[PDB]
């Protein structure tokens, strides 16, 4: 499908940066990280990239934190 | 910048009395402001991690960690202030609550703890969970209440200075 994907579970001292050391794999063409949210809405390339990085990156853990990774709620 | 109002509404709301505190300064030369900053961030995700469930065993550790790893550097460049500072009446009550900082973190990851392994659990009492919960909040509470009175007399003890060469904060108004 879309290539919009939104993270959640995120730590509270997350930095964009890394975010995008993340999803260092991919073309970020859109990346907004809500620090009070946890979350970020990222955007790929295409379809298949967000579908790897939902596959990569769902229920994996950043810094101790299991992320949820899932394309945006649409 | 926090917004108004799943979580814990005490810890989001001391979360939120730390953050407006912070947000008063400029985060550039200031690392006791960043720090706090950070801390109040935490303070935020901790409040959604108090009701997770699960999955949340392991991040409500970590993040209790993360929040001490902030106060150890409030407190040392508290310190670092008042080391500065000529002023004993000042001086004083800045080493006075930035002592308890420490403590008080540490008290948060042991009970940080127990709740995490509470999480998931069945047996355990009614009574039992609601009070691991209202622990974590009282202390919650009196980190952030800690934290910001620190900054505040972090601030006004970059006043009176004994040399411009030692260390010095940045105390910028946004």
């Amino acid at each position: 499908h879309m290539r919009k994907i939104l993270i959640r579970g995120l730590p509270g001292d997350v930095t964009n940066q890394e975010v995008h050391d993340l999803l260092s794999d991919y073309e970020l063409k859109y990346c907004f990280v809500d620090k009070y949210k946890g979350t970020a809405f990222v955007t790929l390339l295409n379809g298949e990239q967000a579908e790897a990085a939902i596959n990569a990156f769902h229920q994996s853990r950043l810094r101790e934190r299991e992320l949820s990774v899932q394309l945006q709620p649409t | 910048e926090f917004p108004e109002q799943v979580i814990n509404q005490p810890m989001m709301m001391a979360a939120r009395q730390l953050h407006d505190e912070a947000r008063k300064w400029s985060s550039k030369g200031n690392d006791i402001i960043a720090a706090a900053k950070r801390m109040a961030l935490l303070m935020a995700e901790m409040s959604r991690l108090v009701r997770g469930g699960s999955g949340t065993k392991r991040a409500l550790i970590q993040c209790a960690k993360d929040i001490a790893k902030a106060s150890d550097e409030v407190t040392r460049l508290a310190k670092e202030v008042a080391k500065q500072c000529t002023d004993k009446r000042i001086r004083t009550n800045l080493l006075q609550v930035c002592e308890r900082i420490p403590t008080i973190s540490t008290q948060l990851k042991i009970l940080s703890t127990v709740k995490a392994t509470m999480l998931g659990r069945t047996n355990i009492s009614d009574e039992e969970s609601e009070q691991a919960t209202e622990m974590l909040v009282h202390n919650a509470q009196n980190l952030m209440q800690s934290v910001k009175e620190t900054v505040r007399e972090a601030e006004a003890a970059s006043i009176k200075i004994r040399t411009d060469a030692g260390f010095t904060l940045r105390w910028v108004r946004k």
